[PDB]
């Protein structure tokens, strides 16, 4: 039933007693379900150090990933290109998946294709499928440049993009000098991120590869900037704030900031802004190339170094206050340009915040999971904190990262009951977050199903999430955020104390029980 | 509105942009009305292969087993089984509701994937998956079966997982299911359906075939192809039992592997979406004798019509507990209409969604006095089209397949008062100043089936419709 | 007891249960306190409609006030002009809580001198401690102007502040031409807000009132601005950025952004930034003059255009999207400016956000307080989201006020269910949202104890606070957020439609019960 | 650290940027111990008149009065008389604690007011007053009385709450204390003080001077002077009672007035809060014959020695039940000095408070290893310098209603490791790079009385003073 001036939706219309009623009979009549003592008994086992050990033992099954697949990187590092539709070479189903995906999290258009490939390609490959795709493509959405990637069924059967596209080409299907860079981006090699350098290394190959001759390192004084398999608008944004605030030249190469914030005034616009063409081909003549993210940049960096032998800066991802410091000074060491006042006044702002809200951050458990550039920047900001980052889960991370972090964690008093966990999931870090529970997550959506876990074995176990990462489907807007530089830096600080405060408030909440801790000021 | 002439004109226009072979193709998937018409044949095709490049909206036939038939079953685990993103970016999609304990008894919202690197691509996945099915025995103790759902590499690198079910499952006692899903095969989402249905028939309905243990009674009922989306099943399904009838299982929305297998014990398949569950309807009337159904839970019209077609299978006993039901919800939906329909009362909707809700909401959109002047499917078959064009007036747009392009440039022309379609339409629409709502996941909203989710699809509506953003997007110094 | 490696502080310590018994003992023995069956009764009728209107019928007495005294507010004004030093005339007291509460607000100094009057000068007047005062604050803190105010005890005894300083210069404590403005601010005329209107006209009295006859309106081409008490660094700094995006000359007479954000690097920094004193004695010859919180410039709008000349234009508060439109097309046709491509985009970018959040907004129920002109945008901009706001409270509003926002809830749909109540309080407010329980409470810290009275009822009678105004005591760096312009309406509308969201996902957060509507996607 | 010769060379160079009337004041209220001295009026002058437009960090007395010793007495309402500021600024600022249905039973956190304008000031606020007490008595029930707290313009006025509180008071059946801590009067928040515990005298101690009911006890004693900031005072009473005693009143955190009105009864007057209390303490002695002590909760040393000082004045059982109190904490306490004494060792700190803690808390710095290099009050009397005077070094500078430019030209120099204030001093100094902890309401902490309390101040001051954040302070490229 219904009260036409109070309509409830699913929740919480289906707690109406005669919804209860129905959906016993149903479960009593035709469910065979198991007692709930025996599901309250194997929950209870769930949340075990012996269920932990089997859990940790997995080799085959995985539950609950944390990382997507390498097209999905490729799309991303494509939309950052002026006037540039991503095209993806193999089934379409995947493109499906790709743009709704990001479409929730960016609550915004996001605009793919397919050549979709059927059966009938499966066995005489998918050559036809790119010729009419790319000419179909190129006359539909008028295009500048398409920008080919793969999904697994071309992977599997062998197409060769290289031949395709060049034929293509000869037979007319495409003119001659419409720029078509591609790459092979496997989904079972690597993740997500792997396929954004597979794509950006296919797109500074296109551009420079054949036109080294005239190049000359610092001939245009600018500074290049890889940002990444990025998804935070604030991010692209604050970069280039910093930059123009330094005085400094660049060339931002793959900034989608545009294409992903276009108004709402009456028009869609299927593309906005986005690294020109022109850029990308004078990319070799910049003073050097920084890489925002460089664990998931290293096929860039080769090819940055071997070709436009640029000599690229060891720098960590700009997270944090030492970090955002280094990578700052490096810019200042190559351009020339001084650090700014403004600049030394937003860290030092930066600085008194931490000084503000050190005693509620002190000591606070975390555990936290993501990309791994991502990861060991809000590691490294949370032991500047004085928090413990104690599970650290990178699904996508490798030995060599797992030692740098742990490194990171070891200069630090704040490290010593921390571990960094490759190749485990979420359901696995479910595990960790009962036998060894910390105050708080940072991670993604997926999240909030261990915190609904935790709090069903009883309040005082409840993890709650504080959401920071990819993707984030549950709150909106949060992707115009920031993490990057001092803004980011005070964004997350912000975060971070005020989820303290809030869930304190909570814990305090109870009238003539624990109230006389609720405190008016904090 | 428009005249023949004009929507006629209107697809030749649009078309010109296209190279020939897309234009001539194209062409053939795009009609307008004449609800004269019987044999969906003559005017539009449909189910055929998508042109490469246009954007189509289509998914895959891994999103039709796995996303949409096994996915939402939820006592059983259900392995995405290739690379990792399928899973993931299935994962909790869709809002196929469930009661349960997930991670314990149930399951529907996690992803468990065999996570396929190179090695498993090159030397094959039958033992990793044989040693995924003890983890998940070790670990998910109380699943009730499962199924492996197959992605693209699977048929493509010649593993053989019928053997490694057949196998695991002897071993174990247990019911595990392949299912050849792979995004391949077929077009779309709609061969997945044929797929998972083929694949429930062949290795878990037969299971009670020789039980005579259930106690069956004469008013014993299934509701199949109803995925609970936002509860839908569940406001179906009170409806049905305030009738008198027993609804012994649900396919698949909050369903149960137990519920399946008791589905050939009843006397009637009410089917609501025949597009992906008529494969399985028709096996059951071969094999067990049940008769089915079809049926339309959407607005009040609609329900009234069926709640009658229903109970006139039955004996007057159920005949006359339809008419109280329906007397019953009589004065809370002439309420809502009496609220909502002077709000709505002439807009025009377009819609565009997969194989049955761009016909079956025309009636609820109507019992709101609005008018559906266009309408298409993503993957329908000419069966599906034989049935919508009897449902839409006269000289309205009929696409199939449509292209992004195509479905921009049709709304600049029509220029309707609401869009109704998915995730990767909606923000298009919205920058373009048309209310839109989303008619595949409800945007976080509903039920819309029965009594109680028409007075949601109606506040929904009218919330979005008549919503003050709508009249902000000019500038004022630009008016 | 402790147990050194997790020591606990008074929560959750004094839960122990030898405080618990410790606590039941001195209830029983000694506190002879109520029966808990009737603390219970009388909680309930708390909560009624009878206690309502008893509660209504208060003529005498104030509970939980939401407004403070006058020289809070001319202090504030104080701080927003170059090395200018805050005095209050009148008792210590008074100023040791005026930095105090400010200190909390902002976590910064707050610099501001008393000259301590006590009863000696209660009777024969504060004239030798303000000759004194104005000479020791000279000397010792160095300002280059010193502001004055009154408590209300010189207020009461009439000292004639004119006539001191006066004196003062005369007997050279302090030079003939260093700048000492002043306003009389008495705590028993209106509110903090009325304080800063009196300091503000009172400065640009002194540095303009004599000077007149060679001022041209216009001769400068810049547009003043006077921001009103205004407790949110990022009003200040959007305000000023949208001006510099049109390219347009201007003035922001009383701009204390700096001195409320000093960096920690080593150094303490009593002055910072400020509107300088030439910008005052200029202010004259701009174009005109635009106050952003008119409803508390009165006195201020009389001198401007009295004095002044200038046709100050009748503009709302520019917050949410209708005002900041008529903000920014009044600039633009008193400067000549057009309104620039960015601004258009941003102006875009925002409606998008509520094209998004539309389906969460629509109909939730706020009941809300503050400053007459903080108030009313927040109400128009509830009302442009589809929102319902049904219990609109100012304590220091006037009846030409509720008018103006009576017309602005009757010129739409979503004010039907709407009431604003002037000379109001949060006990009067505590009684609404029992009686018309909204879906939040959008308020200052103080609002934390009504929610807390109405989680004891019940947990479907909670009403959530959303913390938007001053005093923000219990949350850290709130204060450096924007509520003015595209930019405040943007971080307004996510922190609205993310507690709706938060707020959801708690209710359904229960396995098996409650869980079937806990979304991944939102 | 520094030669006495250097300190007084600190102290004359500081005082040369004052005018010539403000410097000869000044001079007078700034010292370097000598800690020989007993007579502290040697050395330092307190108590007097704050110079005008230095600003001091002093309060009011209605401060005193109200934020300080009324206030906190949980089943009373009490009223801010006056304008609408002071009531505000004050509201919940205080961390008295208290265990109440607040609004109910209970109304610390609260803000009752008579919110004078313009025709109350012109009028008089006396038929106000009267209208706003039966308002009270409607609206909140089960309140056990009422206090009226004066604002500056009642006596400026000459209005009477004196007759409104007799009159109400015989008509409603109800106790209604009238004080006149208007903060004009006297030169702090020290008057108030002594002006509350006066009302407290004349309008609610005599309550139940014939009323023998009372089962009173050998054991039976009170807390004087703890207010409860944190839970300073359950903290103290939980190891009282573990003595054998009958903690029969608090004073006034956590207080409520039938306590008050107990304490007649009692045996022994334990006097934390020396200050604010002695005035009613001395008041009990003369009239009810009951004797007072001061002690000090803070850290091991002085908790010892003060439970030791207490039970040596009961029986054989109450100084054995001691010594089973203090063997029971002993491997808790030493386990927070082994932890932390090692992080902290030769730290020096700076303190500047009201009243009492600037010395009692000395011996927890020194349990801690830590040396209090400074130390001063605003608002101390010289019976206040005279205790503080032993508990300091040699050489240590010593400060009397410190003005802000003193106080920070005094770290610049000394540099301290960590200072110790209010919340007008701590961002100041952590602009500077001092670690700043507040000495007032803990930082959002506590309780740091006795045993529970030390652990948690060892872990604040620790947090603190060794955080990350201080060595960030300089941009790496300066
Ligand atoms: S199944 Fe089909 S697309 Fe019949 S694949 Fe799809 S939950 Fe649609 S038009 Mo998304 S045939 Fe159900 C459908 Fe219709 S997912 Fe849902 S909405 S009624
Ligand atoms: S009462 Fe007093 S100022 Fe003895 S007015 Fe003050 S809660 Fe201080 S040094 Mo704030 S005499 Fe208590 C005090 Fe000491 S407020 Fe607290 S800390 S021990
Ligand atoms: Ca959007
Ligand atoms: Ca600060």
């Amino acid at each position: 039933s219904q009260q036409v001036d109070k309509i409830k939706a699913s929740y919480p219309l289906f707690l109406d007693q005669d919804y209860k009623d129905m959906l016993a009979k149903k479960r009593d009549g035709f469910e065979e379900k198991y007692p709930q003592d025996k599901i309250d008994e194997v929950f209870q086992w769930t949340t075990t150090k012996e269920y932990q050990e089997l859990n940790f033992q997995r080799e085959a099954l995985t539950v609950n990933p944390a990382k997507a697949c390498q097209p999905l990187g490729a799309v991303l590092c494509a939309l950052g290109f002026e006037k540039t539709m991503p095209y993806v070479h193999g089934s379409q189903g995947c493109v499906a998946h790709f743009r709704s995906y990001f479409n929730r999290h960016f609550r915004e258009p996001v605009s793919c294709v397919s050549d979709s490939m059927t059966e009938d390609a499966a066995v005489f490959g998918g050559q036809q499928n790119m010729k009419d795709g790319l000419q179909n493509c190129k006359a539909t959405y008028k295009p500048d440049m398409i920008a080919v990637s793969t999904t697994c069924m071309a992977e599997v059967i062998g197409d060769d993009l290289n031949a395709f596209i060049n034929n293509s080409k000869k037979e007319g299907f495409i003119p001659d000098e419409f720029p078509v860079p591609f790459a092979h981006t496997p989904s079972f090699v690597g993740s997500h991120v792997t396929g954004w350098d597979n794509m950006f290394e296919g797109i500074a190959r296109y551009f420079t590869l054949k036109s080294m001759d005239d190049k000359v390192v610092g001939s245009n004084k600018k500074i290049n900037i890889v940002p990444g398999f990025e998804t935070y608008l604030g991010n692209f944004r604050v970069i280039k704030r910093m930059l123009s605030e330094m005085g400094v030249g660049y060339s931002l190469l793959s900034d989608p900031e545009e294409v992903l914030d276009t108004p709402a005034d009456g028009q869609f616009r299927m593309y906005a802004g986005g690294t020109t063409q022109e850029e990308m081909k004078d990319a070799p003549n910049a003073l050097n190339t920084v890489l925002l993210q460089p664990w998931h940049l290293e096929k860039t960096k080769k090819f940055v170094e071997g070709t436009w032998k640029h000599e690229v800066p060891k720098l960590n991802i700009p997270m944090g206050l030492d970090w955002t410091d280094e990578f700052l000074m490096k810019v200042s060491e190559i351009s020339g340009q001084p650090i700014p006042a403004s600049l030394t006044k937003e860290r030092g702002r930066l600085v008194d915040m931490m000084t503000d809200s050190h005693t509620w951050l002190h000591g606070k458990r975390f555990a936290l999971w993501g990309d791994p550039d991502f990861v060991m920047g809000l590691v490294k900001f949370l032991l500047e904190l004085g928090c413990e980052p104690v599970h650290i889960l990178c699904h996508n991370g490798n030995k060599r990262w797992k030692k740098a972090v742990d490194a990171i964690l070891a200069a630090s008093p704040y490290g010593k009951n921390a571990t960094v966990y490759i190749g485990k999931d979420l359901w696995h870090l479910r595990s960790l977050v009962f036998t060894d529970k910390p105050d708080f997550m940072i991670g993604n959506s997926y999240g909030k199903f261990i915190q609904r876990d935790t709090l069903h074995k009883g309040k005082e176990f409840e993890v709650p999430l504080i959401r920071i990462g990819f993707p984030i489907f549950d709150r909106h807007h949060l992707h115009r955020s920031t993490t990057l530089g001092y803004e980011g830096a005070m964004q997350i600080l912000t975060t971070l104390v005020n989820s303290i405060l809030e869930r304190l408030d909570e814990e305090t909440r109870g009238m003539q029980a624990t109230d006389y801790n609720h405190d008016l000021v904090r | 509105g428009m005249s023949r002439e004009e929507v006629e004109s209107l697809i030749q226009e649009v078309l010109e942009v296209y190279p020939e072979k897309a234009r001539k193709d194209r062409n053939k998937h795009l009609a307008v009305n004449d609800p004269a018409v019987t044999q969906s044949k003559k005017c539009i095709i449909s189910n055929k292969k998508s042109q490469p490049g246009l954007m189509t909206i289509r998914g895959c036939a891994y999103a039709g087993s796995k996303g949409v038939v096994w996915g939402p079953i939820k006592d059983m685990i259900h392995i995405s089984h290739g690379p990792v993103g399928c899973g993931q970016y299935s994962r909790a999609g869709r809002r196929n509701y469930y009661i349960g304990t997930t991670g314990v008894n149930a399951f529907v919202t996690m992803n468990f994937t065999s996570d396929f690197q190179e090695k498993d691509i090159v030397f094959g996945g039958d033992k990793k998956l044989a040693k995924l099915i003890d983890e998940v025995e070790t670990l998910f103790p109380l699943n009730k079966g499962i199924s492996v759902q197959s992605e693209c590499p699977i048929g493509l690198i010649g593993d053989d997982i019928e053997s490694v079910s057949k196998v695991k499952g002897a071993e174990l006692s247990k019911t595990i299911v392949p299912v050849r899903c792979e995004g391949f095969r077929g077009v779309s989402q709609s061969l997945g359906h044929h797929i998972a249905n083929d694949a429930v028939r062949d290795w878990v309905l037969g299971k009670r075939d020789e039980d005579t243990t259930f106690a069956s009674t004469p008013y014993d009922v299934a509701i199949i192809g109803d995925y609970n989306i936002g509860g839908d099943a569940w406001s179906s399904r009170i409806l049905l039992e305030e009738m008198g009838l027993r609804c012994v299982a649900q396919w698949s929305g909050d369903g149960s592997i137990s519920e399946i297998e008791l589905t050939p014990k009843v006397k009637l398949n009410l089917v609501h979406c025949y597009r992906s569950m008529n494969y399985i309807s028709r096996h059951m009337e071969e094999k067990y004798g049940i008769p089915w159904m079809e049926y339309n839970f959407f607005g009040p019209t609609k329900t009234i019509e069926s709640l009658r077609a229903i109970a006139a299978k039955f004996d007057e006993s159920i005949q006359k507990k339809c008419e109280e039901v329906i007397a019953k919800y009589k004065p809370e939906w002439e309420a809502v209409v009496a609220k909502y329909r002077p709000r709505l009362e002439g807009k025009r909707v377009m819609l565009y969604i997969g194989g049955l809700r761009p016909r079956h909401v025309i009636g609820a959109y109507e019992d709101l006095g609005m008018e559906v002047v266009g309408t298409g499917y993503e993957f329908a078959h000419n069966d599906d089209y034989d049935r919508t064009m009897k449902e839409m007036g006269d000289s309205t747009l009929l696409y199939d397949d449509v292209t992004g392009y195509e479905f921009e440039e049709f709304v600049k022309r029509i220029k309707p008062d609401l869009i109704g379609s998915g995730i990767k339409e909606k923000f298009i629409f919205q920058k373009m100043g048309i209310p839109f709502r989303e008619m595949h996941s409800w945007d976080y909203s509903g039920p819309y089936h029965g009594f109680d989710g028409f007075a949601i699809f109606a506040r929904d509506m009218d919330m979005t419709l008549n919503n003050p953003c709508w009249k902000k997007l000019q500038a004022p110094w630009e008016a």
